[PDB]
RNA sequence: GUCCGAACCCACUUCAGUUGAAAAUGGAGGGGAUGAGUUGUGGAUAGGGGUGAAAGGCCAAUCAAACACCGUGAUAGCUGG
RNA sequence: CCCUAAACCGACACUGGUGGAUAGGUAGAGUAUACCGAGGCGAUCGAGUGAAUCGUGGUGAAGGAACUCGGCAAAAUGCCC
RNA sequence: GUAGCGAAAUUCCUUGUCGGGUAAGUUCCGACCUGCACGAAUGGAGUAACGAUUUCCCUACUGUCUCCACCAUGAACUCGG
RNA sequence: CUCGAUGUCGGCUCGUCGCAUCCUGGGGCUGGAGUCGGUCCCAAGGGUUGGGCUGUUCGCCCAUUAAAGCGGCACGCGAGCUGGGUUCAGAACGUCGUGAGACAGUUCGGUCCCUAUCCGCUGCGCGCGGAGGAAUCUUGAGAAGGGCUGUCUUUAGUACGAGAGGACCGAGACGGACUGACCUCUGGUGUGCCAGUUGUUCUGCCAAGAGCAUGGCUGGUUGGCUACGUCGGGUUGUGAUAACCGCUGAAAGCAUCUAAGCGGGAAGCACGCUUCAAGAUAAGGGUUCCCACAGGAGUGUUCCUGGUAAGGUCCCCGAGAGAUGAUCGGGUUGAUAGGCCAGACGUGGACGCAUCGUAAGGUGUGGAGCUGACUGGUACUAAUAGACCGAGGACUUUCA
């Protein structure tokens, strides 16, 4: 099939205003000393740890 | 253990138990290793049946681990340091921690490292 | 759950003998004739046993006028008035479908001990 | 089960080796035929001495399936050959004779005189 | 209008019984566990006469504020699900009341009414029984496909309720007239003659037979 | 100008492709495979002509008369503007 | 320097075409096929996810051409003595 | 219009008629001759062998079908380019 | 009307509609002993088979069936399939033509593309609204699905009939087809599990294994999915009616089903059964929870910002869910998943050792070892840590 006719402006933006993304929330580092923002769930690439304020472990060496 | 419901890594189920049976080699060369989100948790239940069978350093258990890994050199890291490392653990051998994404393709990376520390 | 097992335990029976597929196996069928009841002996070579709890079932071949007859039996069935073993067989495998194609000498099954 | 153009043995006397079922009889549309259910066949094999005829359009009655049966007490019986006992239209044999063990289903209260012709009835 | 009784229940499992005329029967195992009156409807308040059953085993930390408060009301303790059952006989209900298994006896006929397994969006030859095109002869790239759907000029549409693909299961599914095989009430146990809607582990309600029996 | 069968040459069936990987192919089979075989290099035949185990086939990816340029801004009671 | 090609002929760094030479081991009659050697590659977007559906393979109870224009496709058969 | 052949790659009527095959055969195969409109080097009638030719039948064999189910994959689908 | 293209036969698939009804339901008249019929009134709810021949439609035939209805929808349906027929180029036969060629004569062969923009339709979300913000359970305006039928037994050899023959109205049992759910049983699957085994390469070798060859090939096989499987369903009924049968009864001193009125009367109509459903903007109802925040402008406060309550989402672990969204469960106050421990299922006797055999191998130790989904335990691992959204007494009028 093919397209019959030109699809109007507000038809148009109406389809395309669809295509999006959201916003990264990111959260602080627990690391007192870092403070940085990382993904949830995810090692800080700044302090490279991972874990509350007390239990806190070294995952990535950077 | 159980199979991947879905579709395998590498395009191929022999390729997946290539993929996997390596990747449990080169987890137990190397202490960790960066693999991505869905290999290391799909690697991770056979790592620990691989390490549970290694707590008991028999030469029939040897044997039998070097059914997998393949590598000697492997199944005698895994005999001597990790298994004797795991006298006090019930499971849980294993942990996955998640890194980011790869800039290429975003692909969620995560890091699965063997414990380190003594339960006792 | 164990709740079911619990609840197959009331229909599960006890006299049930030791037998594996191979074993020759005289069972005692409950044939309802009208008014009338009668034991049947079905004699034959258990060529599967399907497991289970109270699902168990066992399967035995017969061969009868020049045909081969299978019936299966649930192991806790109520009509089965008893089960007598008289051969124990030697063989490889548990699921004995080989035999449905062979006949005369290379049907055959060895005895246990032999 | 036994469909239309299945191929059936013979056990009975009546000198018919093999039929091929035209039809499964119990309604309209019904697609297989089990122990004890009567079909209309044709004879494609014959024993030359004998009184029925190939390319003869006879009744008969299902003995012998080979994919299986339930029973209402969870027990299953099975043969390893399809086959068929002929009928005078009226439920009972054309044979004089019944070859082979016999399903119990024939003696659901129907076939009592092939049940009671019937070697063996298993 | 009609007056039925009715229990709560979680799905088992399935084993198989024998019944007293050497019957093999299928039976579906039923935790009817106790259900507590957690609210009555009458036409004076409501406008219907209704029993609102609570059943469910809920953690203190999973239970909110508003859920609490009309549990504190009926006061009973917090269940995890509320299903309310249509009955002509709500006033004889209590707030509170205690009903278990032993509601229904050893041979009353019951409806189960579960939401059924999810299959995902399914082909029309799954979700319809549609017959599709031959394997071979020419078919070209249409072997599970649904044929026409409509006519021509006339009309130029596809008319409305045509069976197409799409999402089949997770719905609510009534199985009439199964017989309770037995009620063990002291441990919440019901056996069901029959095959109920769902996977192991949903809530049933399993109420009296509407069309009584056969 | 035997038989079976790779290379090689072919192109019978089927499926896929059919804005293709490909302006004719790919997968699976299939025919010939010491012969009227196949293939490399160079050469010869030229447009009312060539060549053709002949299908009006082929003659530089559309041949019942190639392509290019010229007569030429051919002509068109026709269509469009 | 490329050269059974990503460098030539195909508009492409194109599942096509392109003449000759060398061409080991084991199973095998074989230059078929399987796994290997000498040697060379991991292929020029990826990561996931049990949707329908299409393509490509696999298996199947009982029946066995009832399919269909037609046994189309598939299955069976297959080698040596 | 002879030999021979004929409802034929030719027969309109036509599914001619009879016979065989099937439970059922507008096709088939053997006959009849009433050859619309066969016929003797545009050859007549046959013919072992040969055929990816056309047609009919038997057997084996099977997802062709009754009646589809399930498995793995390249697309489809989600995320980044 | 369309030639700057409206693709032309039959089948397949999917339906939908009409009733001029094939079956099933009801009723009159019969040239209606019974049994059956044949007429033509009602009636479209459901059902209306599989094959042989032919490209066929048609038609004939075989075997059934309660029956094998007739038609419309571009002679429904090729951006759904089929290409056998038709209607291209090849060739042959017959006939016609001097010939090139022609033939609603025949014969063999013969390319058929499309990634869906709009409406339509099947599904699934996001948003906003539902005059405060929420959580749960709901009413049903309205919508959809479902509606088939046989045989046998009994009434009863009763009624009827000269006999033979053989009921109505009821009662019971067992089916076919269709269909919903479902996986206990049976069957299938099986890229996991166990086992055997061919070729070959490898782990130095023995021993024990690994890779590849379709999962190399075979024998099995739990879970899941499924039908060929097992459970259930159609109904028992209610109301108003169709044809029709009536009651009372005039106009018309009688009569008349009708003019006043009342009653019966079908699978059809509307309910009953099942399912969706307040975007039902008419945005419903019950129960419960949270609360009169802060700061600015302001012009009756108005309205815009900001932090919250109840509550919810993001994120993470998952499956009973799933294309993605969604849905449901769990998130340390924790059994959500994995691992671990035990069990069950599955396979069927591991390695090692002993012993027997020249050897391939046999026996024992030992229902061994291995082992997924199923079951029960167990925080060992990961469900860290945190953010974000979300009312304000909630517009106005009148009542009480
Ligand atoms: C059996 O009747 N059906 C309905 C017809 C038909 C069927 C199958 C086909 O495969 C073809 C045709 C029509 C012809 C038309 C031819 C024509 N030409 C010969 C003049 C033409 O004009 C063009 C063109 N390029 O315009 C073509 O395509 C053409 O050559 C060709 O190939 C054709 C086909 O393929
Ligand atoms: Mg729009
Ligand atoms: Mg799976
Ligand atoms: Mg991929
Ligand atoms: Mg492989
Ligand atoms: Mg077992
Ligand atoms: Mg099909
Ligand atoms: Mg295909
Ligand atoms: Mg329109
Ligand atoms: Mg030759
Ligand atoms: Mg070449
Ligand atoms: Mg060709
Ligand atoms: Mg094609
Ligand atoms: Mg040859
Ligand atoms: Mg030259
Ligand atoms: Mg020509
Ligand atoms: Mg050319
Ligand atoms: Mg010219
Ligand atoms: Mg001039
Ligand atoms: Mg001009
Ligand atoms: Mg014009
Ligand atoms: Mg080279
Ligand atoms: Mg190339
Ligand atoms: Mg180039
Ligand atoms: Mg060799
Ligand atoms: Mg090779
Ligand atoms: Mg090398
Ligand atoms: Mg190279
Ligand atoms: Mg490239
Ligand atoms: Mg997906
Ligand atoms: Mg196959
Ligand atoms: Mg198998
Ligand atoms: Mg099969
Ligand atoms: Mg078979
Ligand atoms: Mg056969
Ligand atoms: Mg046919
Ligand atoms: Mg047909
Ligand atoms: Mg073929
Ligand atoms: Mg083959
Ligand atoms: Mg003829
Ligand atoms: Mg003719
Ligand atoms: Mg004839
Ligand atoms: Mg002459
Ligand atoms: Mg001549
Ligand atoms: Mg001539
Ligand atoms: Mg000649
Ligand atoms: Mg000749
Ligand atoms: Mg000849
Ligand atoms: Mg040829
Ligand atoms: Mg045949
Ligand atoms: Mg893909
Ligand atoms: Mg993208
Ligand atoms: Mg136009
Ligand atoms: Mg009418
Ligand atoms: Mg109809
Ligand atoms: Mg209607
Ligand atoms: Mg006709
Ligand atoms: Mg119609
Ligand atoms: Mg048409
Ligand atoms: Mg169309
Ligand atoms: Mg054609
Ligand atoms: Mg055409
Ligand atoms: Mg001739
Ligand atoms: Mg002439
Ligand atoms: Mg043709
Ligand atoms: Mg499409
Ligand atoms: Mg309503
Ligand atoms: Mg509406
Ligand atoms: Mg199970
Ligand atoms: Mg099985
Ligand atoms: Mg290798
Ligand atoms: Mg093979
Ligand atoms: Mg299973
Ligand atoms: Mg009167
Ligand atoms: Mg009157
Ligand atoms: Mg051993
Ligand atoms: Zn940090």
């Amino acid at each position: 099939a093919v397209p019959k006719r030109k699809m109007s402006r507000s038809n148009t933006r109406h389809r395309r205003s669809q295509w999006k993304t959201v916003a990264t929330k990111l959260v602080t580092c627990a690391n007192p000393a870092c403070g940085e923002k990382h993904l949830p769930h995810t090692a800080c690439p700044s302090c490279g740890g991972y874990g509350p304020r007390g239990d806190r472990r070294q995952v990535v060496e950077a | 253990p159980k199979p991947t419901k879905g579709p395998r890594l590498g395009g191929s189920p022999a390729h997946e138990r290539i993929i996997l049976r390596n990747l449990a080699s080169q987890l137990f060369e190397h202490g960790r290793v960066v693999t991505t989100v869905t290999k290391a948790k799909r690697v991770r239940p056979l790592a620990e049946k691989l390490i549970n069978r290694a707590k008991t350093d028999t030469v029939a258990n040897r044997r039998f681990v070097n059914r997998t890994i393949t590598d000697r050199g492997i199944v005698h890291i895994l005999f001597t340091e990790i298994g004797p490392r795991m006298e006090g653990r019930d499971g849980g051998y294993t942990r996955v921690t998640r890194i980011g994404i790869r800039k290429g393709d975003n692909a969620p990376m995560a890091v699965i490292e063997v414990i380190s520390d003594k339960v006792a | 759950s164990n709740i079911i097992d619990e609840i197959d335990k009331a229909s599960m029976r006890d006299d049930i003998p030791e037998f594996r597929p191979g074993d020759s196996v005289k069972v005692h069928v409950k044939v309802v004739e009208g008014s009338r009841t009668r034991v049947q002996v079905f004699s034959g070579i258990v060529i599967s046993r399907t497991g289970g709890g109270v699902q168990e079932s066992f399967t035995v071949r017969k061969l009868s006028f020049g045909t081969g007859v299978e019936r299966t039996f649930p192991l806790h069935s109520p009509i089965i008035d008893k089960i007598e073993v008289d051969r124990h067989g030697a063989v490889r495998r548990a699921k004995l479908y080989y035999l449905r194609g062979r006949r005369g000498k290379a049907a055959k099954i060895k005895e246990r001990g032999s | 089960m036994i469909q239309q153009e299945t191929r059936l043995k013979v056990a009975d006397n009546t000198g018919a080796k093999e039929l091929l079922c035209i039809r499964v009889l119990g309604g309209s549309k019904r697609r297989y035929a089990y122990l004890g259910d009567t079909i209309v066949c044709t004879v494609k094999d014959a024993i030359p001495g004998g009184n029925v005829k190939k390319g003869e359009v006879v009744k008969a009655v299902v003995v012998r399936t080979v994919k299986s049966h339930r029973r209402p007490d969870g027990s299953y019986i099975k043969f390893d050959e399809n086959a068929a006992v002929l009928l005078k239209g009226d439920g009972e044999p054309r044979g004089t004779r019944i070859f082979g063990p016999i399903a119990r289903e024939l003696r659901e209260k129907k076939f009592m005189r092939i049940v009671s012709l019937a070697p063996e009835v298993i | 209008e009609r007056t039925v009784k009715g229990v709560l229940g979680t799905k088992l499992g399935m084993t198989q019984l024998w019944d007293e005329h050497n019957r093999l029967v299928p039976v579906t195992v039923i935790q009817a566990g106790p259900c507590v009156v957690t609210q009555v409807r009458t036409p004076e308040t409501d406008g219907y006469s209704a029993v609102q059953l609570g059943y469910g085993a809920v953690k203190a930390k999973n239970v909110t504020k508003p859920e609490a408060g009309h549990f504190e009301k009926a006061g009973v303790t917090p269940r995890r699900h509320l299903v309310e059952l249509r009955t002509a006989d709500a006033s004889e209900y209590t707030l509170g009341q205690e009903i278990a298994a032993d509601v229904f006896s050893e041979s009353d006929f019951v409806d189960v009414t579960g939401t059924s397994k999810g299959k995902g969006t399914a082909g029309v030859m799954k979700r319809h029984g549609f017959g599709g095109l031959r394997a071979t002869h020419g078919v070209h790239r249409k072997h599970r496909s649904p044929g026409s759907i409509g006519g021509c000029s006339t009309p130029g549409k596809v008319i409305k309720g045509l069976r197409m693909a799409g999402r089949m299961g997770v719905e609510r599914v009534t199985v009439q007239n199964l017989q309770v095989h037995s009620v063990d009430a002291e441990r919440g146990i019901m056996l069901v003659r029959g095959a109920v809607p769902g996977p192991k582990g949903s809530l049933l309600v399993v109420r009296s037979a509407a069309k009584k029996a056969a």
